[PDB]
């Protein structure tokens, strides 16, 4: 079922083998990376243990990093049993198309892509490594990576991992502790889930 | 948006990106500071390390890859991954290493770590193609997407500028990188005993040692080099006055 569906929960304790597998999976973790925190992070080892390799049998991985999590995600990446094939990096502008750890400005943001498996049928090669897109608010990522996916495998089943209410996308399922409850459409996830979750709460 | 254009025109998003108060006196102060320039042509697979000395505040390493002659000898990261960097970078030190953008962006981290540097900064080279749009890229096979940028990882090891680098994609063929990685190292003042590796002619420029195989002249002498740095000259960052 193509239209938006969503899924609020903790990623840690969901049993994500009810959701099938997907051709495409992308996260933007909240990586516990140099202290600060005006969210709750994950630990190094609850990244590790998270559950992403029951998610594809084929194909590609799009994992957002900062600071420490660039070598972190790659571990994860290898872990999870990917290969890091490509690496997209946004460039923030402002409305007027100008440029906006410790040694360096960061002018930029990483995410890390990798592939499982042989993903067949997919378009390789339209879009370019690098994104410039205005920052349209504080922590979210430009919707143009949504664009490039879907012109990288059109009508595919999607995932996101760690996605807030504004992420939620045609072709997606998003998972998120600040999403408003449970809203799924694809009859054997809604099997599942109910064989899965008979009273509903994980 | 501009990755919409860019499957439609074949202008890469970067091509748009505009611009790319006077700290002025800075670079007068890197310029007095600055040794002159020494070189040494030397073939860096068999050439003992160890003979360069004093050690280095500042280590560039710019290694041929197989992947910059994607259209015209070569380093593979077996090889690189075996220098001996870390006989001659200082106890505090730095390292800026070209790493392409395949493998090395993962093997490069490998190096960064045998060498004892932790990354600081990833900095991206974003190549606009505002004079060839029409000509796209041969993807590596393993790629996903077209690749038009380079990283240099910063390292550090021991105790004002951003991270891009927007310039226009060389000739196939050419593989100089932009010279302004000299002056984001440089504005760090990191020390002035700056390395190197894998230099040509066009690159060699004061307050620097360049070393390399295609080198035509040297005029290298470890002593002569080490003079530059003796007391009262052995600490300065590269952005003071010189000592009288
Ligand atoms: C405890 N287990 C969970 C957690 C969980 N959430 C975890 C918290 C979550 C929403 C989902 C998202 N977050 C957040 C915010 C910013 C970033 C950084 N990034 C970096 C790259 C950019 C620039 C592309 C974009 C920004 C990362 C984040 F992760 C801020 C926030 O408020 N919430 N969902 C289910 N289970």
């Amino acid at each position: 079922l193509f239209p938006p569906q969503w899924i609020c929960c903790d990623i840690r304790y969901l049993d994500v083998s009810i959701l099938g597998k997907f051709a495409v999976v992308m996260a933007d973790p909240p990586w516990d990376i140099h202290m600060e925190l005006p969210y709750g992070t994950l630990t190094d080892d609850e990244m590790r243990r998270l559950n992403i390799p029951v998610l594809q049998d084929d194909g590609f991985l799009f994992l957002w990093v900062t600071g420490r999590a660039m070598e972190l995600g790659r571990e994860c990446l290898n872990l999870w049993g990917y290969e890091r094939v490509d690496e997209i990096i946004w460039v923030k502008t402002n409305q007027l198309q100008r440029i906006i750890g410790h040694w360096l400005n960061h002018g930029k943001e990483h995410c890390l892509v990798g592939v499982k498996g042989n993903p067949q049928g997919f378009n390789q090669g339209l879009d370019c490594d690098v994104i410039v897109a205005e920052v349209r608010s504080t922590s979210h990522k430009p919707d143009e990576i949504y664009g490039m996916i879907e012109r990288l495998s059109p009508g595919t089943r999607k995932i996101e991992l760690f996605g807030r209410p504004h992420n939620v996308q045609p072709n997606w399922i998003t998972l998120g502790n600040q999403l408003d409850g449970i809203h799924l459409l694809d009859p054997d996830v809604v099997a599942r889930f109910k064989q899965r979750y008979p009273d509903g709460i994980i | 948006d501009y990755c919409q254009h860019f499957v439609d025109t074949g202008h890469r998003p970067q091509n748009f990106i505009r611009d790319v108060e006077l700290i002025r006196l800075k670079d007068e102060l890197i310029a007095k500071s600055n040794t002159p320039p020494m070189y040494l042509q030397a073939d860096i697979e068999a050439f003992d390390i160890r003979e360069l000395t004093p050690k280095f505040d500042v280590i560039l390493l710019e290694p041929p890859l197989e992947e910059y002659y994607r259209e015209t000898k070569c380093w593979t990261w077996d090889d690189i991954m075996k220098l001996e960097i870390d006989e001659i970078a200082a106890p505090r030190s730095f390292i800026f290493l070209w790493c392409g953008s395949g493998e090395g962006l993962d093997l490069g981290r490998v190096c960064l770590r045998k060498w004892g540097y932790r990354r600081c900064e990833d900095i991206c080279w974003i190549k606009t193609n505002k004079n060839n749009p029409g000509k796209t890229k041969t993807l590596d096979p393993k790629a996903v997407f077209q690749r038009t940028k380079e990283h240099c990882l910063m390292g550090i090891k021991g105790t004002v500028d951003i991270d891009l680098i927007i310039t226009e994609e060389p000739e196939i063929g050419n593989i100089e990188k932009p010279v302004e990685i000299f002056h984001i190292i440089e504005h760090f003042c990191l020390g002035r005993r700056r390395l190197h590796l894998f230099g040509r002619d066009s690159t060699i420029r004061p307050g620097w040692l360049t070393v390399g195989p295609t080198l035509t002249n040297s005029n290298y002498n470890a002593e002569t080099y080490a003079s530059y740095f003796s007391a009262p000259n052995s600490y300065l960052t590269g952005c003071t006055e010189e000592i009288e």
